[PDB]
DNA sequence: CATTATCTACCGACAATATCAATACTTAT
DNA sequence: ATAAGTATTGATATAAGTAATAGATAATG
């Protein structure tokens, strides 16, 4: 019987470092019914959940009261929030750890060295049934962390060495609009192509009525996202938030060449492919004209391209005899001194 | 041919003067042709090489490189002449309404008038030369930044145009192109070159592993992401980079501003001096109208004449390339192995085994960082080898001829040559090559001083003069061995701190040892009076410290005391006890701390160095000896903490003067002028701050700190939209940089002033004098006279208290300012209250001061639409309640100047040695 | 009065762009 | 009597270990 903290307690915490959480139990019950987590993790009495950036710890209490997993690790390294978690969930079967989840080392130490949290690695054909990760990365400055966590899916390195672990991610509405843009929308950028290539992600709930104007209309109809007012998050200053369920999928491209090609095409994301393939090295336009056979594709500006066209273009790039060096794609900011 | 050897062969000085006059006139004509015909001569040289290569065969070699240059030029001239043709066909406008909305509307009608003014072949050759010269600059791996390239080419074409105009004006008997037009012109020309340049390349196809050869564009326009902020780049094919690390690069890309063979145009006005046709301003004013405006006012008033005297003495000193050292460096370069600094031939970098993807993210990040480190090291070595190649080619050009360097000043007043590539103020190799053209007999003092210089080079500048002479005497065998065969020997000169100058002086000493009477020998090698903590010397003199002056060799002593060594020892003792205590950080570093490591932190520390800077400075200094991670800064963090702890106690007068300067800079930066502005800018209640720190050099030169908040904007070009800043936009001052920069600029101004005074005096005595900011060079004979002059001029500079004169000058220049006042803390004087009112009548005459000031109060958002309103509002504050007040700027009170006769340095021989 | 976004001593030096949301402005119908 | 570009401008995203680093610290609400 985990005691859930309400608005009274979480009104007392003065510092939040910029993170906005949710406190209404009714919308959380609605969300956990919409997600229907009891379909994949059919035996929760064996599931182990790793909660990053839990903060106030209401989602955690409701999750535990509804599913009773075996191990629930809240990684919150912040003074007032850690104090809150140890004064409210003391002795409770929740596992409260004072560890920064931002640094990569935390996961290596926890799973590898100390073996406090040891989940079970499974194949890469079905979405993992014994490991669920939930995260609240809602700071307006801490958005690059989400990009790192998405990139880890491509390398299969950080927590995705246990297969396809499903993530329940709270994120700023601007990040959710970037990640969930469909080809040709205004907010389509390389973050969206990464999301499309590695993941299929659905909008489980949003914190605003006038935000649905940034997502694709057919996709907004397909997802059927839960809505709530801006009076539901407790620190009511920052922009609205959006919860996104993110499960990795299969992929068979070369992630390094795909990164290069996508990053250098999505710089000039509105010049037609007649003239944007020259930024990919020396002599790119002549070669990519001699190789690309479908001259309808040459008129799609690289914002119009789906991910399959990017995989095709990276296939042509890796077939290029005179392709440039992909590894020296940086600026020597460190010590290009230029003495003479 | 070789002028220097025959000139030295002459027995009598009058014959030398006749020889010098004849060479001077013939070199007048030679220099005159050199400036104008540099591009024509270079273009003729490579077209000739292309024709010569054609007969032999077509292989990818240096002659092929010249062939490529003549091919790019040959296939770029028609494009640019078609552009010019459409420019003249469209410059006859009819109606500016129905025009090509992109290609002519902003593009062609805008730069139209500027393309007609200069003939096309000049523009093509200039674009090729100026794009090759920018190879691997601005942070790009093997290319350039697009902004730097576009602006440099536009500026080179404009300056060549202005040279054409100067030549036409002397023969027959815009003013400053805006940044936007320069950008558009540069972008159009480099675009055409991008669209013509093609170089053959060889590649390996992936599926069949069968080599395939093809022609690809030599230049390419791309982008690169750093830190999220995209950057435009121009990449050059690696096949061309392989050929830029080649011996014949100087023929392709000619240096226009190289040391002139005639006497520099002696400085008579800020607008003229040194170079004949390329105008050179007396100030390297980076991006300021105010700096040039104040310099112009000074020059018109003419009160800086001493700066002209110093620059004219600095410039009229003749050098000559050392033939023997050139031979040794050429042998070492041709050998191909990595020498002391010449890194050595390298084909392509090798990276460690790539880590598997499934590895922890930190491991991949660490590998990526290592890849960045390896790439940086490779590009650094490649750049060093290329720079050395350029320097050796210029040295080869002048193997016999004597050369003069025209000096210029940065905005403080330190003298920097005008020739950027090759000058005596570069790294050690450049200094080794150069020797004084005029040779003077050593004499009794001269021989000993030459020996003391050789001891100085070997790192034994710490010990007294007698010990230096003893050290030189003890190693006579090493001197003869090193002199006889530079290589294939003991190579004693190599161990020295300064590797090349040491061999050159070894050659001089070997010649001296072969003479029965050393004094009759005539020497060329300049002796360096280096200065021990010169900034500290100036702080001690200004403050008037006695203990501080004693530490810094000001007061006469038998043994030289250098502050760096003393603090380094103190830090060493404390670190040793710390390592014994039990920390592991100190044990590794307990011994390595030496004078060199501490000196950088101590100098910067007096000057207001933020802790991050100290951490990096120490990391770089201690990286070679390999006592901690050269890449990492974590190990170095503690060391700087202790350095600061030991240092803080040491300094009192320097800290007082630096603090006063910082407080004065902050108050002056945050001040608002009454007179110029009678209108509120209406940006807000608080106007902008456009007043900058300004003081005058003791010589009379004006110094104006150009630390503004620059406003860049994206101007559109043919290639991209470049983020450049327009120099004419005056903007508010960056208070942070003013406060952090006043102390170093003041001390550097004083240092440069002392140099210019001593240079004028030495040139008056007839001694050639060359000075690298804080070390003065002269023949080993006249070194004694120079030693006397240095001290004397220091006296003539510090006889008057300079900080007080500076504060008085500040109070004069900034009396009628009104610093914005926040909520009150206390009161200082009793004229603040009269400032707000300005109701005292000003009848029958000037003293308008109240009239101009009262209207400014109306701009302080008064409580009115009236007259007695705001005055009543402020009565409460003095009587209590804080307001954002308008108080008169009041500069602080200068620190108490301790009693110490500066005139006691006249008898200290370790002051400069 | 409580809380935060810049830099990291100074000089020779030498720099983010593409896109689009919207504006004042000239055209003109 | 009656509207659509449009040169200028300003905001926003960009990659993604807080630029190769992390403690002050001037400066808003
Ligand atoms: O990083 C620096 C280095 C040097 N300088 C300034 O350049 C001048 C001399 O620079 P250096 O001669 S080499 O270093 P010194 O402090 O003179 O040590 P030394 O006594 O020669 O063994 C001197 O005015 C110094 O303040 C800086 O301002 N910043
Ligand atoms: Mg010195």
């Amino acid at each position: 019987s985990v005691p859930i903290p309400g608005i009274k307690d979480i009104s007392k915490l003065k510092f939040f470092y910029g993170f906005k959480y949710l406190w209404n139990p009714t919308v959380y019950n609605k969300i956990f019914d919409k997600l229907d987590l009891t379909k994949t993790y059919k035996h929760p009495e064996e599931l182990k959940v790793l909660d990053l950036y839990p903060g106030v710890g209401i989602q955690s209490a409701i999750f535990y009261n509804k599913y009773c997993p075996r191990q629930y690790s809240l990684l919150e390294k912040r003074s007032s929030l850690y104090k809150f978690l140890n004064a409210k969930f003391e002795g409770s079967p929740l596992q409260i750890l004072k560890r920064d989840p931002y640094d990569w080392s935390t996961y290596s130490n926890l799973i590898d060295e100390e073996r406090i949290f040891v989940p079970e690695v499974q194949s890469s054909d079905h979405i993992n049934d014994k490991f669920l990760t939930v995260a609240n990365v809602t700071g307006e400055g801490s958005e690059g962390l989400i990009m790192q966590w998405l990139s880890c899916i491509g390398n299969k390195n950080w927590l995705y060495r246990f297969g396809k672990v499903k993530m329940l991610l709270w994120m700023p509405s601007t990040t959710a609009r970037k990640l969930l843009a469909r080809p040709g929308m205004h907010s389509r950028s390389k973050c969206s192509v990464v999301r499309e290539a590695f993941t299929d992600t659905k909008l489980i709930a949003i914190s605003d009525a006038n935000e649905l104007k940034g997502f694709d209309s057919q996709c907004i109809e397909e997802w059927d996202p839960i809505l709530f007012s801006a009076a539901e998050i407790w620190p009511t200053k920052g922009k609205p938030i959006a919860l996104v369920e993110m499960d990795p999928i299969d992929f068979d491209f070369d992630v390094d060449n795909w990164d290069y090609v996508t990053r250098h095409l999505m710089i000039l994301k509105r010049t037609p492919l007649n003239t944007v393939m020259d930024s990919l090295g020396h002599g790119g336009q002549q070669y990519f004209n001699s190789r690309i056979t479908d001259k309808d594709l040459l008129k799609k500006c690289p914002i119009d391209l789906t991910n399959d066209e990017f995989i095709y273009l990276t296939k042509l790039f890796m077939e290029w005899p005179f392709k440039p060096d992909i590894l020296m794609d940086f600026v020597d900011m460190y010590q290009t001194e230029h003495s003479g | 041919i070789n002028f220097f050897e025959i000139y030295n062969s002459l027995p009598t000085l009058e014959e030398k003067k006749a020889f010098e006059s004849a060479l001077n006139i013939f070199n007048q004509d030679r220099q005159k042709v050199l400036e104008n015909r540099a591009t024509e001569a270079a273009r003729e040289r490579w077209k000739h090489d292309f024709e010569e290569a054609k007969a032999r065969g077509d292989i990818s070699i240096e002659k092929n490189l010249n062939v490529k240059l003549w091919k790019w030029y040959n296939e770029m001239l028609p494009l640019v002449k078609e552009e010019i043709n459409h420019c003249r066909s469209l410059l006859s406008e009819k109606l500016s309404d129905k025009k090509g909305l992109n290609k002519v509307d902003t593009n062609r009608l805008g730069y139209g008038p500027y393309l007609t003014l200069i003939d096309p072949g000049k523009m093509c050759v200039i674009t090729i030369l100026e794009l090759l010269k920018l190879n691997s600059t601005g942070g790009v791996i093997e290319g350039m930044r697009t902004a730097r390239a576009v602006i440099s080419v536009g500026k080179a074409i404009e300056m060549e145009f202005r040279s054409e105009q100067v030549l036409k004006s002397e023969s027959q008997a815009k003013i400053l192109w805006p940044q936007s037009i320069r950008a558009r012109i540069g972008s159009v020309l480099i675009s055409m070159l991008i669209q013509v340049a093609k170089v053959s390349v060889q590649g390996v196809d992936p599926v069949t592993k069968a080599k395939v050869h093809g022609e690809a564009p030599a230049f390419a326009h791309g982008y690169q992401y750093h830190n999220g902020s995209k950057l435009g780049v121009l990449k050059i094919h690696k096949t061309l980079i392989r050929q830029l690390n080649g011996e014949r690069l100087i023929a392709s890309v000619q240096p226009q501003l190289l040391p002139m063979l005639v006497e520099p145009k002696p400085w008579v006005n800020w607008r003229s001096g040194g170079y004949h046709y390329t105008q050179s301003t007396l100030l390297r004013t980076k991006d300021s109208p105010e700096q040039v405006a104040y310099l112009k006012a000074a020059s018109d008033n003419g009160d800086i004449d001493r700066v002209y005297d110093g620059l004219n003495v600095l410039g009229r000193t003749p050098w000559t390339v050392n033939r023997k050292v050139f031979d040794v460096v050429s042998q070492v370069w041709n050998k191909g192995e990595g020498f002391l600094d010449i890194p050595g031939a390298q084909d392509e970098m090798v990276l460690p085994p790539a880590p598997p993807k499934n590895s922890d993210p930190s491991i991949l990040r660490a590998w990526k960082l290592q890849v960045k480190t390896i790439a940086n090291k490779f590009s650094s070595d490649r750049s060093n080898r290329c720079d050395t190649n350029y320097k050796l080619e210029i040295a080869r050009a002048f193997l016999g001829e004597k050369l003069y360097f025209p000096h210029n000043l940065d905005f403080r007043g330190r003298a920097y040559p005008l020739s950027p590539h090759f000058n005596h103020l570069g790294n050690d190799m450049s200094r080794g090559l150069l020797i004084f053209w005029h040779g003077k007999k050593l004499g009794p003092s001269g021989l000993k001083w030459l020996k003391i210089h050789l001891s100085n080079l070997f790192g034994f500048d710490k010990l007294p003069l007698k010990d230096r002479v003893a050290f030189t005497e003890s190693h006579l065998q090493d001197i003869k061995d090193s002199a006889e065969n530079p290589l294939t020997g003991d190579r004693w000169w190599t161990t020295a701190d300064k590797p090349w100058q040491a061999l050159a002086t070894c050659f001089e000493l070997n010649e001296v040892m072969k003479m029965d009477n050393p004094e009759e020998f005539i020497s060329h090698q300049p002796v360096h009076q280096d200065g021990t903590c010169n900034g500290l010397q100036h702080y001690a003199a200004l403050g008037g410290d006695v203990e501080g002056a004693t530490q810094v060799n000001l007061v006469p002593s038998d043994k030289p005391q250098d502050v760096y060594a003393h603090v380094a020892r103190l830090v060493q003792k404390r670190l040793e006890i710390a390592a014994e205590k039990g920390d592991e950080n100190a044990k590794i570093l307990k011994d390595k701390i030496t004078r060199k490591v501490v000196k950088q932190t101590v100098m910067t520390n007096v000057y207001g160095v933020t802790y991050v800077g100290a951490t990096f400075q120490i990391a770089k200094q201690l990286s070679p000896i390999f006592d901690d991670r050269k890449e990492s800064l974590d190990f170095s963090k503690y060391l700087t903490k202790h350095v600061f702890s030991a240092i803080r106690e040491l300094f009192h007068s320097a800290h007082l003067i630096q603090d006063w300067l910082g407080e004065s800079a902050k108050r002056i930066s945050k001040s608002i002028r009454l007179d110029v502005d009678e209108k509120s800018f209406k940006n807000g209640n608080k106007p902008d701050f456009m007043s900058s720190v300004i003081w005058t050099t003791p010589l009379g030169l004006p110094i104006v700190q150009p630390y503004r908040e620059e406003s860049k904007k994206q101007v559109e070009t043919n290639l991209q939209t470049v983020f450049i800043s327009d120099p004419f936009a005056v903007n508010p001052v960056n208070a942070r940089r003013q406060k952090a920069g006043l102390p170093p600029n003041f001390i550097h101004s004083l240092d440069a002033s002392h140099m210019l005074l001593s240079a004028a005096e030495c040139g008056k005595q007839g001694l050639d004098f060359a000075s690298v900011h804080d070390s003065y060079w002269t023949h080993a004979s006249d070194i004694d006279t120079m030693n006397v002059v240095l001290r004397e001029q220091f006296i003539k500079l510090h006889e008057v208290d300079l900080v007080l004169r500076l504060k008085e000058e500040f109070d004069q220049r900034y009396k009628n300012y009104v610093k914005i006042g926040k909520l009150k803390r206390s009161t200082d004087l009793a004229q603040k209250i009269i400032r707000i009112r300005k109701d005292l009548s000003r009848k029958l005459g000037r003293s308008t001061t109240l009239a101009d000031e009262i209207y400014f109060e109306k701009k302080r958002q008064e409580l009115l639409n009236e007259d007695i309103t705001d005055l009543d509002a402020l009565e409460l504050e003095n009587g209590n309640s804080g307001m954002s007040v308008l108080l008169p700027l009041r500069l602080p009170e200068i620190p108490p100047k301790g009693d110490f006769d500066v005139t006691v340095l006249r008898n200290s021989q370790y002051f400069f040695s």
